[PDB]
């Protein structure tokens, strides 16, 4: 019933890096033109969030 | 044998990269180069912020510096 | 800390679309715009982004 429809597209990454991370949420950006992301972890990392909150 | 230590650095001109690694022979050659070595990397300031953290993760660490220098850019 | 137990990791992957698509719609209820933007990091952020905030 909410208005917008979603249109999802699911990624996985096996273990946390500040350059794959990046890399690859960037490269997910491309034209796609994504306007929100969740992200979410099995690690016990305080860092990434960090990193996340940076890009 | 020798054992090649990296440093690392941005800064803003590529004369300043060659001043850098000078630098950095200078600290080789007065100091013992029989026991260890150090070796001279660096880049020029990135557009963006992430340009340049890309930059650190790819071309800065994957030659295992121990340290790293920064200046801020020209403009 | 939270518990895994009272709802496992994809209800609460659920809790966040909904986060993001109500926000959408409740900024949609009040301006009839889309919100989707250009996603690309390396080129300058898109414009109108800037207006994102009161998202």
């Amino acid at each position: 019933h909410l208005p917008v429809t979603p249109r999802v597209e699911l990624v996985t990454m096996q273990e946390s890096d500040p350059k794959s991370i990046i890399t690859r949420i960037c490269d997910l950006m491309s034209d796609k033109k994504v306007q929100g992301v969740v992200f979410g972890d099995d690690t016990d990392q305080e860092a990434i969030a960090q990193i996340l909150d940076f890009i | 044998d020798p054992k090649i230590v990296n440093i690392g650095a941005v800064l803003s001109t590529k004369k300043h990269e060659q001043i850098f690694r000078e630098a950095v022979n200078q600290a080789n050659f007065f100091h013992f180069t029989r026991k260890i070595q150090l070796n001279a990397t660096s880049v020029t300031h990135r557009p963006n912020a992430i340009q340049m953290a890309l930059s650190v993760c790819e071309d800065l660490i994957s030659s295992q510096v121990y340290a790293i220098l920064v200046s801020h850019p020209p403009a | 800390s939270y518990d895994e137990w009272d709802y496992d990791l994809p209800a609460r992957v659920r809790d966040g679309i909904a986060i993001i698509t109500t926000a959408a719609s409740t900024m949609l209820s009040e301006h009839n715009s889309i919100p989707q933007s250009k996603s690309s990091c390396n080129n300058i952020q898109e414009s109108r982004v800037y207006e994102a905030h009161m998202l």
